[PDB]
């Protein structure tokens, strides 16, 4: 049940890299604004740890409730982080990374849960351009 | 042989359970199996079907968690009967599930339909349980599974804009439009 | 001897309750500890439970088996489902009854046999009538909706219970009848 628990954790380490090395003045006007927007859902990460260490402090929290707990936040974490490894895994920069998420914003068109966080990284990383 | 407090009938109760459970597994991982933003071999209307199936996935899950902790064994097993089987027919409803039933090996691998032929065998098991009390679970795969088609519809509706990826819609295009002329306008066509 | 009843009874069975197919359930008959006397109550028992064995296999056999796969009335069909359907929710009682017997075992560690007789003797009597309405169905083939008239004319039972027990199975029928008779007209 940890190893089950443990891929939203590959999903911070990995999504955090990201927002240091694509926010230097050499990437490009966009991939600064997708980092930028990509920040706050990291501050809201945190957020959540933060109450859910008070419930652990009150005896009144189980490994089985922290499971069910973290399941809407282990698909927000998903979406970013594979979008972050395709943005840099094709050196995409300017307008390439905002195709890119016009896109991937179709390939989930049904789900709503995740439509929306994409729908939100474009109109936040389309503001430069 | 040797047991604390173990006659051999709390063993049979505690398989019953256990086909169950094994479904779950089975099942958790047939849905839990994302597109990967590369699903060839499925296509936009398989990759619905599964995110559904996960909410319902998700609310059995619930009510599994909901169990008061203290309760009688026997007890445990005729309150989770009627689920126990509901989910067993959503399990064979697909192949996956059917299969490994457990009086069977993984090596038949049914095909699961994909595309419009899915999205129709679905209805045709619709009527077929109807009257069934297993009906309403069928009812919103169905509904969920049936927006990407209205969105073709829309686009090739009020628009005309032509869009897809892996041909599922049965409407199809050509490089004869692009001739753009009456003889290969009509060449260019639409499946049947 | 006390909980293991309870495992049999539930449909479950155990060395010192032998399922025969041909038996249904049966004792050993032979155990010097337990004197004549109590066995043949349990076979009396254990009646009630060859019934609740065989009613499931047929619940189980024909109900949910398969995704609509010579599917025929007798063989298959919206009805015969139907009356399965509705078998299992007009054996509930039963099923808290057996239930609300261990709370009481819980509560107390010592209850006799005859305890047991009395509080599940009333269904001592719906079971074997039931049977007749499924036995019928079975060997006539009975299709389609002639099982809606088999069930009706045991609906004129001398049994006050039987017959509430059966209205309830026409009820949930005719729903489906009323459900096809809403789309032709």
């Amino acid at each position: 049940l940890v190893h089950r628990i443990l891929p939203v954790a590959a999903s911070y380490s990995a999504v955090t890299r990201f927002i240091e090395e694509k926010s230097s003045f050499e990437y490009g006007q966009v991939n600064h604004a997708l980092a930028a927007a990509m920040r706050t859902l990291v501050k809201e990460h945190l957020i959540l740890v933060s109450q859910l260490e008070q419930l652990h402090r009150q005896g009144l929290l189980s490994l089985q409730k922290l499971w069910f707990y973290i399941q809407p936040a282990m698909r927000t974490m998903d979406i970013l982080a594979s979008l972050a490894t395709s943005v840099d895994k094709g050196e995409c920069l300017g307008g390439s990374t905002l195709s890119l998420l016009h896109d991937r914003s179709f390939s989930y068109t049904g789900d709503s849960q995740a439509q929306e966080l994409c729908l939100y990284l474009t109109k936040a990383a389309s503001a430069p351009y | 042989h040797v047991s604390g407090a173990s006659p051999e009938s709390i063993s049979s109760l505690l398989s019953e359970v256990a086909e169950y459970g094994t479904c779950y597994t089975r099942l958790s991982h047939f849905s839990l199996q994302p597109v990967l933003d590369s699903l060839y071999s499925k296509g936009l209307v398989f990759q619905a079907f599964t995110s559904g199936l996960r909410r319902y996935l998700q609310y059995y899950r619930a009510c599994v968690l909901s169990t008061p902790p203290t309760l009688s064994l026997l007890t445990i097993g005729f309150l989770f009967k009627k689920l126990g089987r509901q989910l067993r027919y959503l399990a064979e409803l697909c192949g996956v599930g059917a299969v490994l039933p457990g009086t069977c090996g993984g090596g038949p691998r049914a095909a699961f339909p994909t595309g419009v032929k899915l999205l129709s065998y679905l209805y045709q098991e619709a009527l077929h349980n109807c009257s069934n009390e297993h009906y309403p679970v069928l009812l919103s795969l169905l509904k969920t599974s049936c927006e990407p088609y209205t969105r073709f519809i829309h686009d090739w509706v009020y628009s005309g804009v032509f869009r897809d990826a892996y041909g599922e819609f049965m409407i199809q295009v050509n490089h004869e439009y692009l001739s753009f002329r009456d003889k290969l306008y009509w060449t260019h066509g639409y499946v049947l | 001897m006390i909980h293991e009843l309870l495992l049999a009874l539930s449909g479950y069975p155990g060395s010192i309750f032998t399922w025969n197919k041909r038996s249904g359930l049966q004792v050993s008959q032979d155990f010097p500890f337990l004197h004549p006397s109590e066995t043949s109550v349990l076979n009396r028992l254990c009646r009630l439970g060859t019934d609740y064995i065989r009613f499931t296999e047929f619940i189980e056999q024909y109900t949910g088996h398969v995704q609509q796969q010579q599917g025929q009335g007798g063989l298959h069909g919206i009805y015969l489902r139907a009356f399965c359907t509705g078998l299992d929710s007009v054996l509930q009682p039963y099923r808290q009854a057996l239930l609300d017997l261990e709370q009481e075992f819980l509560g107390d560690p010592h209850l006799s046999i005859s305890h047991v007789n009395y509080f599940l003797d009333q269904f001592q009597l719906l079971f074997p009538s039931v049977m007749v309405v499924v036995e019928q169905i079975k060997s006539q083939k009975i299709h389609g909706c002639q099982i809606l008239e088999t069930v009706y004319k045991h609906s004129c039972g001398g049994l006050p219970p039987v017959r509430s027990a059966l209205e309830k199975i026409l009820a949930v029928c005719h729903g489906v009848m009323y459900k096809q008779l809403s789309a032709w007209m």
